[PDB]
């Protein structure tokens, strides 16, 4: 019985969400054999690059945005999983189930979003399929959705960043108000949280 | 209803 028992599958960067360019646009960087094999091992040769990963399990796929040299995702698709390396897995360097956070060490060759200082209320929710969202703040940790979408769009982009119009971070994506599968308003991690984590 | 719906 114990013989059978086997270690969860680490986390795996499997593409990125470029912003660097005039142009947004996902990349995918692992398929479907490459991310399988890269969760047992922990060991991800690929040189990671920007602020957006697409990261999956085994059962789902979603966001992480590296933001003061730490990239962060949410607790509810990592849990408490180690991310693949070059060096073999990492553990996870903050984990707060509270606040829906965890991050790990930023992987070699990622770069950081900066926070936002600039004081806007008008948001830019970046989707894992690269659409920029157009989102009014509305309080410390929540916004309202300009156009409503169905909560499926939105789904498999929790770990994203709400960008400010300058593009600096303002927080972390992890949730829709949703009324009837209808989205309205979006619920994210301040970047001040994760200050306060860290 | 309102919900908050994990994404
Ligand atoms: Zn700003």
């Amino acid at each position: 019985h114990m013989a059978s028992m086997k270690k969860k599958g680490s986390v795996v960067i499997v593409g990125r969400i470029n912003l660097s360019g005039d142009t947004a646009y996902a990349q995918q960087t692992r398929g479907e054999e490459g991310c399988q094999e890269t969760s047992q091992t922990g060991r991800d040769k690929n040189q990671v690059e920007g602020e957006v990963q697409i990261v999956s399990t085994a059962t789902q796929t979603f966001l992480a945005t590296s933001i003061n040299g730490v990239l962060w995702t949410v607790y509810h698709g990592a849990g408490t999983r180690t991310i693949a390396s070059p060096k073999g897995p990492v553990t996870q360097m903050y984990t707060n189930v509270d606040k829906d956070l965890v991050g790990w060490q930023a992987p070699q060759g990622s770069r950081s979003l900066t926070p936002c200082t600039c004081g806007s209320s008008d948001l830019y929710l970046v989707t894992r399929h690269a659409d920029v969202i157009p989102v009014r703040r509305r309080g410390d940790s929540r916004g309202s959705l300009l156009s409503p979408r169905p909560i499926s769009y939105l789904k498999g982009s929790a770990g994203g960043p709400l960008l400010c119009p300058a593009g600096h971070a303002v927080g972390i994506f992890r949730a829709a108000v949703s009324t009837r599968g209808v989205a309205k308003a979006v619920d994210f991690i301040p970047v001040e949280s994760l200050e306060t984590t860290m | 209803t309102e919900d908050v719906v994990c994404c």
